[PDB]
C-alpha cells in the first residue's frame, strides 16, 4: 500500500507470492496448529528440492505446474485478516475519515473550543506553503531525460527542504479516527 | 482438472500464459506502460498537493467517457441491416406480444360478462 | 413620515391592494349571477321578515 | 379567482419597483403569503364545484394543482437566487417576472372554464418557459433544448386547436359544464377517431407519452433549476389535467382508442425506469425517472375509471414535490462542483450529514414507501390496471422492482461509499437550502396526514 | 446543520405553540355544537350546519 | 449487502401487492374481518401472493 | 432506442425533410428569364384545370 | 484568439461572511432574507395554512353524508324497507321502446 | 427468538474479545478463557438442537 | 476495545521476541539493525515466515510489495509503527 | 353515544367469575390500581370540560334537502334542469357510498365478535351485505370516472330492457 509496484514482476518475486499463498491456504486447511506446523515444513522442503534449478526455463515451468497445482487445492474460502480485503473489517471506518480540509469550513464558535489545536493547525499551514515551490522545483530538477518514469518520490536532498508531495501522506488521516 | 474461463468468471493471472512471458518485446511494453501511468500519477499529485488549489480537480478522463455515452453517440450512429432489424424488433416486438396478451384477456372478460359466467360477487370499487 | 424611508417602503402596499382590489371584483362577477337567486328548485323559500336576498 | 390573480399580478410592479437589495425578501414574501390565499379554495363544504364567474371556477382536480402552482413560486425564488447573485439587477429582475408569469399562466389555466381559454394560457406558458431554459441554460445544448420542448409541444398542439374550433363548430360552446352535461354517444368512424387523437395527442406529447418523450431528457439536463422545477412538478400535469377534462366528450371510442396508449406507457414506464439504472447524469435520471411515473399517470387516465382517476391525481401531486426536491437535492452539489455527473462526487453523507437525510427522504418519496401520497397514488393505479387486466401487474410488478433498484442506486453512489476528498470546495449547506428541501418535505408529509385533499374528482 | 434546525424549530413554535394553546382552550372551555333537530319554522344559518367553535366562526365571518 | 436485502425484499413484495389489489377487488377490504368471508372463495391467486412476500 | 431510433424516426427526420424541401425550392438563380418561364407553367396550369372542369 | 475573459475562479462563501445564510453577500440583507422565508414560509402559511385546512367543515359533503345514510339506514330498517335496491330510478317513471 | 438472540449476543461478546474476529479457525479454547460466554453459548446449541425441555 | 494502543518500545519488544523463538537466528547476535541476509544469513524463503510471523503476531496483512523491502528487525518496527498510527 | 338500531350490538354474556385456586389474581388488583390512579383522574378533568360545555351549549343542526326533479323529468339540452338532477344524483351515489360502509362495518364488527362461530353467527350480517352489494352493483358499477345520473339511468334501462326480454320469452 505504501510503495507502487514495478512494470512487471521479477521471477523470484512470483515465486515468493506463490509461496506465502500456498501457506497461508496450508493453514486454512489445517486450522490446528500442530497440523499446520507440520505441513508448513513439508511445503517448504517442496520449494527447496529446485531452489537451485539453474535452467531458468524449467524454472518457469516449475513455477506454471505450482500455480495450476495451487488453483486446484485452492481452498475456496480462505482466512483473511480481518482488516484485509475482503476481510469482515476492511474499510469498516472510512465513514470516520474525514479530510482536513474539513476543518477549514469550521465556524469560528466551532475553533473557539480548540484554541492551541488550532495554533498548531496553522503552523502546519504556513510550513506547507512555504515547502510547495522548492518541493515543485525538485521534482522537475530531478525528471530523468529517456522517458522511463515509475512512481517512486524523491527525498529532501538539502537542509531544510521537505520531501516532494508530503502533505497527503503525513496529514492522512488515522487508521482508527475517532 | 483444469479451469475453463467464463465472461462472468474470467482467468486468473497466475494461469494466464501472457504473465510469464519475459519476450523484451514484453517487458518493453510493461515498462511504456508504467511510464504513462507514473507521468499521470506524478501531474494528479501536484495538483493534490498544491496548497493554492481551491477547487476540486478536473478528471478529463471521466468527461469523456459520459460525452462517449451521450452526445457522441448519434453522430456515430450508422442505419445498417443489424441495427434496423435490432431497433424494430426491440422497439416494437413488446408491443405487439402485450397486446394479445391484453386483448385476449381482456376479450375473453367481455364474453363472460355477456353471459353472465363472471363472478362478480362483492367487487364494488374499480 | 420621510421620503428617503417612504420611497423604499411605500410598494408594501401593492400586493395587499391587489387583494383588495381582487375581492372586490369578485363581488362586482356575484352581482352579475343573481337571475336565479331565491329561484332554483332545490333552495327557493319565501323571504324571512326583514329579509331582502337570501344571499348578496 | 381574481383575489388571487390581481395580488399575484401585483409581483411584476413589486420586483420592477423594489429596491436591489429588497427585491428577493420582498416577492418570496408576498409569494408565500399568496400561497396562503390559494388554500380558501379548499373550503369546499358540499358537492357542488365552485364556479366563480363565467370565466374561472374550481373544483377537486384544479383546487390541488392551483395550490401547488402557488406554492412553487417561493419555492423557486429561494431556488434560483444563489446561481442568479451574478447577474446584475435588471437581469434578476427579470428573472423574476418569467417566474411570475408562468404562476400567474398556470393558476388561471387550471381555473379556465372554457376549453379555447385553456389552450390560449396553456400555449402561452411556452414563451417563459422556453425564455427560462434558453437565456439561463448553461450549456450550448440548451438552444436545441429548447428547440425540442417547443416544437414537440406545438405539433401536437396545432391538431388539439382544430379539433377545438371543430366542437365548437359543432355544439356551440366549449364551456367545459354544457360539454358536460350535453355530452352524447360519438359513432365509432374514421373521422371520429382522427378527432380523438387529435384532442389527445398534445395532452399525451405533454406528459410525455413514451416515444415522443425525447424533449422532456434534454430541456431537463440545460435548464436552470427554476426552470426544472416547475417543468416536472407543474408543466407535465397540464397534459395529464387536459386529459381528464377533455375525455368526457370523447365516449366510447376511449375504449378501444386508448390501447396503444396503454401500451407505449405500461411497456414503456419499464424502458424508461430501466435507463435509470445506467445513466451517467443526475439530471437525466431524475428526469427519466419522471417520464416512468407519468407513464402510470397516462395508463390510469385512459382507463377511466373511479380509482384509477384517484390514484393519478394523488400521484400528479406527489410526484410534483418529489421530483422538484429531487432536482433541487441534485443541484445543491452542482452548484459546488459544477458536474452533473453522478458517480463524481462520492460518500457525501460524511459531509453533509443533513442533507443526506433530506436526500433519503426524496429517494424513500420516489421508490413510494408507505403511506406516502406517492405509494397510494401508484397502489390505486396498479388496483385499477389490474382490474382491466389482471396481467398488468406483471409489468406493474417488475417496474416496483427497477423503481426501488435505481433509487437506491443514487444514495448509494452519491451520499456513501468513500468521500470523494480533492474537493475541497465542499462547503457546508446553506440555510436556504436545507430551508428548500424542507419546504419540499412538510407538505409531503402533511399530505399523507390528510390525504383527503387531493383525491380528485371521482372519490 | 445545526443552526438550520434551530431555526426551523423556532419559527414553527413561534406561532405553531399558540395556536396549539388556543385550540386547546376553545375545545376545554367552548366544545363542540350538539346535534339538535331543526325547530318548526326555523330557517337555519349556513354556519348552523356545522360542529366546530373554529369552524363555525370562520364560515360565519368568511363565507 | 444493503442493496440485496432491498432487491430480493422488493421481488417478494410484488407478492403482497398482489394479495392487496385482489383482496380490495374481490372483497372491497384489507381488513381481515371482512376478509375472513373469503373463506369459500378460490384464494389461489392472492394465495400465491402472499406466499411469494413470505418466500 | 432513446438515443438513436427514437431520435432517426421522429425529430431527426422531420428536420432533415424540412432543410432538404428548403435547398430545394430556395436554390434560385436569379434570373428573370427562368422566372418567367416559371410563370408561363403557372399561367398554363391555371388554363388547363379551368377546361377539365368546364361543364 | 478573440478578446475573451478568464472564467472566473471558485469562491468560499462563508470566508468573507461566516454567519452566511445562502441568501446574499450583504450579512444584514442576508439575515432578513433568511427571516422572512422563515416567518412567512413556516410560522404563518404552514402553520396557520395547515390550521385553517384542518378546521374546514364538512369537507365535500362527508359529514352530511354518513349522517344521512345513518338517518336512511335507521327508516329503512324500521319500516321494513329495502336498505338499497337495484334501481336507482323508479320504473313508472320510464317509456321503454315497444320492442 | 430466545435461543438465537442469545447465540447471536454470546458471538458478538466473543467477536468483540477477539478484536474483531469472525473466523472460527482463530478461536478455540473459548469454553476456558471465557467461561460465562462459553456456558451461554452452549445453553443456547442445547436448546436450538432440541435439548429436552428448553425453550 | 480493551487491547492497550501499542507503543514503538511495546512493538520493538515483540518483533525481538518473534525472532528470539526462531531457530535459525541466534538471539544473541539479534539485533534491531541486523541484516537478515547478510548478518544473518537467511535466505529470501525465510524472510517470508518472517513476515508471515509478524502477521500473526500482530493481527493484521502485510502486502507482498512492501513486505518484500522489510530486511531488518528496526524495518519491519517501523512498518507496524506507521501503519498504526503509533509516534511515541 | 350512537344509534343502537343503526349500529346494533348483542347484550353482553359475561359469567361469574368461579375462581377456584387461593392464588389471587393479579389482573384483579392491577385494575383496581389503575382504576384509582389512572381512571378516577381522568374523570374528574373529563366532568370539569362537560361543565364548562353545558355553560356555553350552541347547537347544529342536520341540512335537508328537498327533492328536484330527477333526470328523468328533464329535456336533454336543458341545462338548467339536467344540473339540479345531476347535483341530487351526486349527493345520493355519496350516501350510498356511506351505507356501504355501514354494512360493511356491522360486518367486521361481528366476525370479530363471534371468533370461531362467525361461519355460523354472522348469517344475517353476510346476507344483508350481499344483497346491499347486489343493489349497489345494479346501480353503479361500469360507470366509469366520469359517472353521472345520465349514464346511471341508460345502465338501468339497458337492464330492465334484458329483463323484460327473458320474462317475454317465459
Ligand atoms: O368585504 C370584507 C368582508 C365582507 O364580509 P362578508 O361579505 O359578510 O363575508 C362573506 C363573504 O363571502 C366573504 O367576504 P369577501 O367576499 O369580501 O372576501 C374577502 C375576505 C375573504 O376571506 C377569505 O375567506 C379568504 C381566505 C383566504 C385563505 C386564508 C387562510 C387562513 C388565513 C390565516 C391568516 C393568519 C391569521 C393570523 C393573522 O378576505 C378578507 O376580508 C380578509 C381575510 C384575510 C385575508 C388576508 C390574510 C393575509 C394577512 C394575514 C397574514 C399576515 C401575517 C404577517 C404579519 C406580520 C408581517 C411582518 O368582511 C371581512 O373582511 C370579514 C368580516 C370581519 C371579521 C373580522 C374578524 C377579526 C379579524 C381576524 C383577522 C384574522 C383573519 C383570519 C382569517 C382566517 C380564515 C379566513
Ligand atoms: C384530580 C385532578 C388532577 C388531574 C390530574 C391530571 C390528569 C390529566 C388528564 C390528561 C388528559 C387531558 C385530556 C384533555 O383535557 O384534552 C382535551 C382537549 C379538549 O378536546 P376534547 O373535548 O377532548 O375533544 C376535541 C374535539 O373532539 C375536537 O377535536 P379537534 O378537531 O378540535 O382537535 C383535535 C385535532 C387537533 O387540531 C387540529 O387538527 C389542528 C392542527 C393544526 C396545528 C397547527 C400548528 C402547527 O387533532 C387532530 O388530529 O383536547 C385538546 O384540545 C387537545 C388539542 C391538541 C390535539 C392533540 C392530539
Ligand atoms: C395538549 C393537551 C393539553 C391537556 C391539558 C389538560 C388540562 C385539563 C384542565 C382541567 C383541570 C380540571 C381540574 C379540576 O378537576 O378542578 C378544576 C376546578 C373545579 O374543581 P373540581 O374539579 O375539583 O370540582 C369537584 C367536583 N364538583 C364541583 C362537582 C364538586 O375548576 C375551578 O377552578 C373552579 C371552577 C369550577
Ligand atoms: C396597506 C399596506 C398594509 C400591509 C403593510 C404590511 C407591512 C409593510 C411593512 C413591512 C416592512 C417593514 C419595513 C422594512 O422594510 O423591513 C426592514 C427589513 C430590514 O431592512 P434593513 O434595510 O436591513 O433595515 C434594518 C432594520 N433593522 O427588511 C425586511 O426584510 C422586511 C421584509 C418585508 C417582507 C414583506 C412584508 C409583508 C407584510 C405582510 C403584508 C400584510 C398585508
Ligand atoms: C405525521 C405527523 C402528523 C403531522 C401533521 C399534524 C397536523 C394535523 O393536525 O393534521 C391532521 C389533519 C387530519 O385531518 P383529516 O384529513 O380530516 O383526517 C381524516 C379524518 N379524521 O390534517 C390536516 O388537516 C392538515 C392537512 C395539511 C394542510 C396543508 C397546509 C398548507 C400546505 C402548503 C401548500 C403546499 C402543498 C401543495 C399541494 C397541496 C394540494 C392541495
Ligand atoms: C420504439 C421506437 C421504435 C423506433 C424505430 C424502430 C425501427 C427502426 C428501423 C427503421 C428502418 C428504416 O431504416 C432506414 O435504414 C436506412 C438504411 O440506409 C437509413 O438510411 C440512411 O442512409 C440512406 C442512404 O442510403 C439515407 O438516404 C438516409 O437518410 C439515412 O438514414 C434510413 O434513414 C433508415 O430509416
Ligand atoms: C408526433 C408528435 C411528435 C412530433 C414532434 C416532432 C419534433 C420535431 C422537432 C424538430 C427538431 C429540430 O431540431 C433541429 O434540427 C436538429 C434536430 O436533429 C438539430 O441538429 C443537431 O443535431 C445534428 C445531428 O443530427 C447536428 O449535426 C447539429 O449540429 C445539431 O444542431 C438542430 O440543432 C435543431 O435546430
Ligand atoms: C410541419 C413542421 C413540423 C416541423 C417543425 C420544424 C422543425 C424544424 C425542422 C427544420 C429545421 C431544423 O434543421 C435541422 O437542424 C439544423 C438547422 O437548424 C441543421 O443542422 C445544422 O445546424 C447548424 C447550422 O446550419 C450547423 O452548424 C450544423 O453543423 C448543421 O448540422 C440540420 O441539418 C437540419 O436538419
Ligand atoms: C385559520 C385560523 C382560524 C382562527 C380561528 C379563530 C376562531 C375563534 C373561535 C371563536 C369561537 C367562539 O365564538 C363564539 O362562541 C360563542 C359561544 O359563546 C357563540 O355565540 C353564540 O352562542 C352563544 C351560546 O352561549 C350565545 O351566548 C351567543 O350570544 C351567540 O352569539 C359564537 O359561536 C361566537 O360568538
Amino acid at each position: 500500500a505504501f510503495c507502487a509496484p514495478p512494470a512487471y514482476l521479477t521471477h523470484q518475486q512470483k515465486v515468493l507470492r506463490l509461496y506465502k499463498r500456498a501457506l497461508r491456504h496450508l493453514e486454512s486447511w489445517c486450522i490446528h496448529r500442530d497440523k499446520y506446523r507440520y505441513f508448513a515444513c513439508l511445503m517448504r522442503a517442496r520449494f527447496e528440492e529446485h531452489k537451485n534449478e539453474k535452467d531458468m526455463m524449467r524454472a518457469t515451468q516449475l513455477l506454471r505446474e505450482a500455480e495450476e497445482e495451487f488453483w486446484q487445492n485452492q481452498h475456496p474460502q480462505p482466512y483473511i485478516f480481518p482488516d484485509s480485503p475482503g476481510g469482515t473489517s476492511f474499510e469498516r471506518y472510512e465513514c470516520y475519515k474525514v479530510p482536513e480540509w474539513c476543518l477549514d469550513y469550521w465556524h469560528p464558535s466551532e475553533k473557539a473550543m480548540y484554541p492551541d489545536y488550532f495554533s498548531k493547525r496553522e503552523q502546519w499551514k504556513k510550513l506547507r506553503m512555504e515547502s510547495w515551490d522548492r518541493e515543485v522545483k525538485q521534482l522537475q530538477e530531478e525528471t530523468s531525460p529517456d522517458g522511463i518514469m515509475t512512481e517512486a518520490l524523491p527525498p529532501a536532498r538539502r537542509e531544510g527542504d521537505l520531501p516532494p508531495l508530503w502533505w497527503h501522506i503525513v496529514t492522512r488521516p488515522r487508521e482508527r479516527p475517532t | 482438472s483444469k479451469y475453463k474461463p467464463a465472461p462472468l468468471a474470467t482467468l486468473p493471472s497466475t494461469l494466464d500464459p501472457a504473465e510469464y512471458d519475459v519476450s523484451p518485446e514484453t517487458r518493453r511494453a510493461q515498462v511504456e506502460r508504467l511510464s504513462i501511468r507514473a507521468r499521470l500519477k506524478r501531474e494528479y499529485l501536484l495538483q493534490y498537493n498544491d496548497p493554492k488549489r481551491v477547487s476540486h480537480i478536473e478528471d478529463p478522463a471521466l468527461i469523456r467517457w459520459t460525452y462517449a455515452r451521450s452526445a457522441n453517440i448519434y453522430p456515430n450512429f450508422r442505419p445498417t441491416p443489424k441495427n434496423s432489424l435490432l431497433g424494430a424488433v426491440a422497439g416494437f416486438g413488446p408491443l405487439i406480444f402485450w397486446y394479445y396478451v391484453f386483448k385476449t384477456d381482456r376479450d375473453r372478460k367481455e364474453r363472460l360478462i355477456q353471459e353472465g359466467k363472471l363472478d362478480r360477487k362483492f367487487n364494488i370499487s374499480y | 413620515t420621510l421620503f428617503q424611508l417612504l420611497r423604499e417602503h411605500w410598494v408594501h402596499i401593492l400586493v395587499p391592494a391587489g387583494f383588495v382590489f381582487g375581492c372586490y371584483l369578485d363581488r362586482k362577477d356575484d352581482e352579475k349571477l343573481t337571475a336565479f337567486r331565491n329561484k332554483s328548485m332545490l333552495f327557493q323559500r319565501e323571504l324571512r321578515p326583514n329579509e331582502e336576498v337570501t344571499w348578496k | 379567482m381574481l383575489k388571487i390573480i390581481l395580488p399575484s399580478l401585483m409581483l411584476l410592479p413589486l420586483t420592477w419597483l423594489s429596491s436591489p437589495k429588497k427585491t428577493w425578501t420582498n416577492v418570496t414574501s408576498y409569494s408565500f403569503l399568496i400561497s396562503l390565499t390559494s388554500l380558501t379554495l379548499l373550503w369546499q363544504t358540499d358537492e357542488n364545484y365552485k364556479n366563480f364567474s363565467n370565466m374561472f371556477s374550481s373544483d377537486p382536480l384544479s383546487t390541488p394543482l392551483i395550490i401547488l402552482t402557488a406554492w412553487l413560486l417561493p419555492l423557486m425564488l429561494m431556488a434560483s437566487q444563489n446561481h442568479l447573485k451574478k447577474d446584475n439587477n435588471v437581469l434578476q429582475k427579470l428573472y423574476i417576472s418569467m417566474l411570475i408569469s408562468l404562476q400567474i399562466l398556470l393558476i388561471m389555466t387550471f381555473s379556465a372554464t372554457e376549453l379555447i381559454m385553456f389552450y390560449i394560457l396553456f400555449e402561452a406558458t411556452l414563451i417563459p418557459t422556453l425564455i427560462i431554459i434558453t437565456r439561463w441554460g448553461n450549456q450550448t445544448e440548451r438552444l436545441n433544448a429548447g428547440i425540442y420542448f417547443l416544437f414537440y409541444t406545438l405539433i401536437g398542439s396545432i391538431p388539439l386547436l382544430i379539433a377545438l374550433i371543430l366542437i365548437q363548430n359543432h355544439v356551440g360552446t366549449l364551456n367545459l359544464m354544457i360539454l358536460s352535461f350535453t355530452t352524447h354517444t360519438l359513432d365509432a368512424s374514421w373521422s371520429n377517431n382522427l378527432l380523438w387523437l387529435a384532442c389527445m395527442m398534445a395532452f399525451l406529447i405533454k406528459m410525455p407519452l413514451y416515444g415522443v418523450h425525447l424533449w422532456l431528457p434534454k430541456a431537463h439536463v440545460e435548464a436552470p433549476i427554476a426552470g426544472s422545477m416547475i417543468l416536472a412538478a407543474i408543466l407535465l400535469k397540464l397534459g395529464s389535467y387536459g386529459m381528464i377534462r377533455i375525455s368526457i366528450i370523447l365516449d366510447p371510442l376511449t375504449k378501444y382508442m386508448a390501447y396503444p396508449f396503454i401500451l407505449l406507457s405500461l411497456w414503456g414506464m419499464i424502458m424508461t425506469s430501466s435507463i435509470c439504472l445506467r445513466q451517467t447524469d443526475l439530471k437525466s435520471l431524475i428526469a427519466y425517472s419522471s417520464v416512468s411515473h407519468m407513464a402510470l399517470v397516462i395508463a390510469s387516465i385512459m382507463i377511466q375509471t373511479p380509482w384509477s382517476f384517484m390514484g393519478a391525481t394523488m400521484l400528479m401531486i406527489a410526484h410534483g414535490l418529489t421530483s422538484s426536491l429531487l432536482f433541487c437535492l441534485a443541484n445543491s452539489n452542482y452548484e459546488r462542483i459544477h458536474s452533473r455527473t453522478m458517480i463524481m462526487a462520492r460518500g457525501l453523507q460524511m459531509v453533509f450529514p443533513l442533507m443526506a437525510t433530506w436526500w433519503l427522504m426524496a429517494s424513500l418519496a420516489n421508490l413510494a414507501l408507505p403511506p406516502s401520497i406517492n405509494l397510494m397514488g401508484e397502489l390505486f393505479i396498479t388496483m385499477s390496471l389490474f382490474s382491466w387486466s389482471n396481467f398488468t401487474i406483471i409489468l406493474m410488478g417488475i417496474n416496483i422492482i427497477i423503481t426501488g433498484m435505481y433509487s437506491m442506486y443514487m444514495i448509494i453512489t452519491t451520499q456513501r461509499g468513500k468521500l470523494t476528498n480533492h474537493m475541497i470546495n465542499l462547503q457546508p449547506s446553506h440555510t436556504r437550502e436545507l430551508t428548500l428541501m424542507a419546504l419540499h418535505m412538510i407538505p409531503l408529509i402533511l399530505l399523507t396526514t390528510s390525504p383527503k385533499l387531493i383525491t380528485g374528482l371521482t372519490m | 446543520d445545526a443552526r438550520f434546525l434551530r431555526l426551523m424549530k423556532f419559527y414553527l413554535m413561534l406561532t405553531g405553540i399558540p395556536v396549539i394553546i388556543g385550540i386547546t382552550l376553545v375545545n376545554i372551555f367552548i366544545g363542540e355544537a350538539e346535534l339538535a333537530e331543526i325547530p318548526e319554522g326555523y330557517i337555519p344559518e349556513h354556519w348552523e350546519y356545522y360542529k366546530h367553535p373554529i369552524s363555525r366562526w370562520i364560515a360565519r365571518n368568511f363565507y | 449487502a444493503a442493496l440485496q436485502a432491498i432487491l430480493y425484499n422488493r421481488i417478494g413484495d410484488i407478492g403482497f401487492i398482489l394479495a392487496m389489489v385482489w383482496f380490495s377487488l374481490n372483497m372491497n377490504s384489507w381488513e381481515l374481518q371482512q376478509i375472513m368471508f373469503s373463506n369459500n372463495n378460490d384464494n389461489l391467486i392472492p394465495l400465491m401472493g402472499l406466499l411469494i412476500a413470505a418466500t | 432506442l432513446d438515443l438513436i431510433w427514437l431520435e432517426k424516426t421522429i425529430p431527426k427526420s422531420t428536420s432533415t425533410l424540412h432543410t432538404n424541401m428548403t435547398t430545394l425550392t430556395t436554390n434560385q438563380k436569379g434570373l428573370i428569364k427562368l422566372y418567367f418561364m416559371s410563370f408561363l407553367i403557372n399561367i398554363i396550369l391555371i388554363i388547363i384545370l379551368y377546361s377539365i372542369n368546364l361543364e | 484568439q478573440w478578446q475573451e475573459d478568464p472564467e472566473p475562479e471558485d469562491e468560499n462563501v462563508y470566508a468573507k461572511n461566516p454567519d452566511f445564510h445562502g441568501y446574499d453577500s450583504d450579512p444584514v440583507v442576508d439575515v432578513w432574507n433568511m427571516r422572512a422565508v422563515f416567518f412567512f414560509g413556516f410560522s404563518i402559511v404552514l402553520v396557520f395554512g395547515t390550521t385553517f385546512v384542518a378546521y374546514v367543515p364538512d369537507y365535500r359533503m362527508q359529514e352530511w353524508a354518513r349522517r344521512e345514510a345513518e338517518r336512511l339506514v335507521k327508516y329503512r330498517e324500521v319500516n321494513g324497507l329495502p336498505i338499497m335496491e337495484s334501481n336507482y330510478f323508479d320504473p313508472s317513471k320510464i317509456q321503454l321502446p315497444e320492442d | 427468538a430466545f435461543f438465537k438472540a442469545m447465540l447471536f449476543m454470546c458471538s458478538g461478546s466473543i467477536i468483540h474479545s477477539l478484536a474483531d474476529e469472525q473466523d472460527i479457525r482463530k478461536m478455540g479454547n473459548i469454553t476456558k478463557i471465557m467461561p460465562f460466554t462459553s456456558s451461554c453459548l452452549v445453553i443456547g446449541s442445547l436448546a436450538l438442537t432440541g435439548m429436552p425441555f428448553l425453550t | 476495545s480493551d487491547a492497550p494502543p501499542l507503543t514503538l518500545d511495546g512493538i520493538k519488544d515483540r518483533v525481538l521476541y518473534v525472532l528470539k523463538l526462531y531457530d535459525k537466528i541466534d538471539p544473541e547476535k539479534l539485533s534491531v539493525n541486523s541484516h537478515f541476509m547478510k548478518d544473518l544469513g537467511l535466505d529470501s524463503l525465510d524472510q517470508v515466515e518472517i513476515i508471515m510471523a509478524m502477521e500473526d503476531e500482530f493481527g493484521f496483512e502485510i502486502p507482498d510489495i512492501d513486505a518484500e523491502k522489510l530486511m531488518c528487525p528496526q524495518e519491519i518496527v517501523d512498518y507496524i509503527a506507521d501503519k498504526k498510527d503509533v509516534y511515541e | 353515544s350512537w344509534d343502537k338500531d343503526v349500529y346494533p350490538e348483542p347484550p353482553s354474556r359475561t359469567p361469574a367469575p368461579s375462581p377456584q385456586t387461593s392464588l389471587p389474581n393479579p389482573i384483579t388488583y392491577l385494575t383496581k390500581a389503575y382504576d384509582l390512579v389512572v381512571d378516577w383522574p381522568v374523570t374528574l378533568v373529563r366532568e370539569f370540560i362537560e361543565r364548562q360545555h353545558a355553560k356555553n351549549r350552541t347547537y347544529y343542526y342536520h341540512r335537508q334537502y328537498r327533492r328536484v326533479p330527477d333526470i328523468t323529468e328533464c329535456k336533454e339540452g336543458d341545462v338548467l334542469c339536467i344540473y339540479e338532477a345531476e347535483m341530487q344524483w351526486r349527493r345520493d351515489f355519496k350516501v350510498d357510498q356511506e351505507i356501504m360502509n355501514i354494512i360493511q362495518e356491522r360486518l367486521k364488527a361481528c366476525q370479530q365478535r363471534e371468533g370461531e362461530n362467525y361461519q355460523q353467527n354472522c348469517a344475517k350480517e353476510l346476507e344483508q351485505f350481499t344483497k346491499v352489494t347486489k343493489a349497489y352493483q345494479d346501480r353503479y358499477l361500469d360507470l366509469g370516472a366520469y359517472y353521472s345520473a345520465r349514464k346511471c339511468l341508460a345502465k338501468q334501462k339497458q337492464r330492465m330492457l334484458e329483463e323484460r326480454k327473458a320474462a317475454r320469452q317465459e
